[PDB]
C-alpha cells in the first residue's frame, strides 16, 4: 500500500524528530502525532492515542519499525471535509450570514472539541491573517479555507 | 569533507609559517613565526610541535596534521548565524536556559562535562548568552 | 437518541478542524526546525572541536596565524 516514495518522506521526518529528542534512533511516543501531521496528515488527539501516543515526553520511545505501523494506522484517519466544516460553524452563525463573532470563535476553538490552547488559537488567527470587523465579526468560511489549504 | 576553502586555508598557513619558502616547516620557520607573533617558545617546545609529525614537515605532512582536528569546523560566520537560529528577533543573545537545553537534551546531546567546560568561561551576563562573543572565543586561542 | 448523535457528530467535527489546525502548525514551523537541526549541529560539532584543539600548540599558533590570512 505505501508508496516507497511516502516510505523516504517518512524516514527524513523520523530521523528530523529523532534529532531533536536526543540523536538515537528512536522517537519520543509523545511526538508521534507531530511526525505524522508533517507528513501531511491530519490525525486528531484520539487517533494518534489509538496507535500507540503518549500524554507526556518521557513514558515510551520508538524506533522506526514501531514507528512505522503506527503512521500506517492514523493514515486512514478520519479527516473533516469542508462541507461538515460549514455545518458545524454553521450552528454558531445567529443569522446565516456567514458571520460568527470573534469571541465565539474563541469559544469553539479553545472550548470544544480537543481545545487548542490560548496561544495555538492567537497563531493559526495570525497565520491566516484573519481580521475580524468593527463589530468583532469574522467570516468563518475565510479561516476555513485557509486552515484548509495550509501554510503554502 | 574537507571542503576547498577550509583546504585553502590550510595552504595559506603552511605558506606563511613556511618562511624559508623551503616547501618546509622547520624550528626556523617555527622560531620566525612565533616571534612574529608574540612570546617565542623554547626548543623543547618547538620540536616537540616537530615530532607531531612523523616525517620532514612539508605541505602533505602538514596536512596529516590539521585534517582530521579542522575537519568539521565552521567559519565565525557560519556559527553566528547557527546561533541566528535560535534567536528570531536578532536580540544577538540566547536565554542561557534555552541554549543549555538545545546543547544538552537535544541533537548530539552534551554529556556533563562537555557542558561543564563550555559554560566555565562563557560571556553570560543577567540570563544572556553572549554569542557573537562566544564565537570570538572558540575561534581565536 | 438521535440527539445524542447529533451532539457528538458536531463535536467530532470541531475536532477534527482543530486536528486541522493542529497540522497547520506543525506544518508552518517543517522548515524551520530543520534548518534549526543544522544550526545546531554546527554549534555542538564546533564547539566540540574548540574544547579538543584549544590547548594544543599548533592550533594556538594556526589562529594567530589566520587573522594574517
Ligand atoms: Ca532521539
Ligand atoms: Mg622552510
Amino acid at each position: 500500500k505505501l508508496s516507497q516514495d511516502e516510505i523516504d518522506d517518512l524516514k527524513e521526518v523520523f530521523e528530523l524528530f529523532d534529532f531533536w529528542d536526543g540523536r538515537d534512533g528512536a522517537v519520543d511516543a509523545f511526538k508521534i502525532g507531530d511526525v505524522c501531521r508533517c507528513l501531511g496528515i491530519n490525525p486528531r488527539n484520539e487517533d494518534v492515542f489509538a496507535v500507540g501516543g503518549t500524554h507526556k515526553m518521557g513514558e515510551k520511545s520508538l524506533p522506526f519499525e514501531e514507528f512505522l505501523p503506527a503512521y500506517e494506522g492514523l493514515m486512514d484517519c478520519e479527516q473533516g471535509t469542508y462541507a461538515d466544516y460549514m455545518e458545524a460553524f454553521k450552528t454558531f452563525d445567529r443569522e446565516g450570514q456567514g458571520f460568527i463573532s470573534g469571541a465565539e470563535l474563541r469559544h469553539v476553538l479553545s472550548g470544544l472539541g480537543e481545545r487548542l490552547s490560548d496561544e495555538e488559537v492567537d497563531e493559526i488567527i495570525n497565520l491566516t491573517d484573519l481580521q475580524e470587523d468593527l463589530e468583532g465579526n469574522v467570516k468563518y468560511e475565510e479561516f476555513v479555507k485557509k486552515v484548509m489549504t495550509g501554510p503554502y | 569533507r574537507l571542503p576547498q576553502k577550509l583546504m585553502q586555508e590550510m595552504k595559506e598557513a603552511f605558506t606563511m609559517i613556511d618562511q624559508n619558502r623551503d616547501g618546509f616547516i622547520d624550528i626556523n620557520d617555527l622560531k620566525e613565526m612565533f616571534s612574529s607573533l608574540g612570546r617565542t617558545p623554547d626548543d623543547k617546545e618547538l620540536t616537540a610541535m616537530l615530532k607531531e609529525a612523523p616525517g620532514p614537515l612539508n605541505f602533505t605532512m602538514f596536512l596529516s596534521i590539521f585534517s582530521d582536528k579542522l575537519s568539521g569546523t565552521d567559519s565565525e560566520e557560519t556559527i553566528r548565524n547557527a546561533f541566528g537560529m535560535f534567536d528570531e528577533l536578532d536580540t544577538k543573545k540566547l536565554n542561557i536556559e534555552y541554549i543549555k537545553d538545545l546543547l544538552e537534551n537535544m541533537g548530539d546531546n552534551f554529556n556533563k562535562d562537555e557542558m561543564r567546560m563550555t559554560f566555565k568561561e562563557a560571556p553570560v551576563e543577567g540570563g544572556k548568552f553572549d554569542y557573537v562573543r562566544f564565537v570570538a572565543m572558540i575561534k581565536g586561542s | 437518541n438521535l440527539e445524542e448523535m447529533r451532539d457528538e457528530r458536531l463535536s467530532k467535527i470541531i475536532s477534527m478542524f482543530q486536528a486541522h489546525i493542529r497540522g497547520y502548525l506543525i506544518r508552518k514551523a517543517y522548515k524551520k526546525l530543520q534548518d534549526q537541526r543544522i544550526g545546531l549541529s554546527v554549534i555542538q560539532r564546533n564547539i566540540r572541536k574548540w574544547l579538543v584543539l584549544r590547548n594544543w600548540q599548533w592550533w594556538k599558533l594556526y589562529a594567530k596565524v589566520k587573522p594574517l590570512l
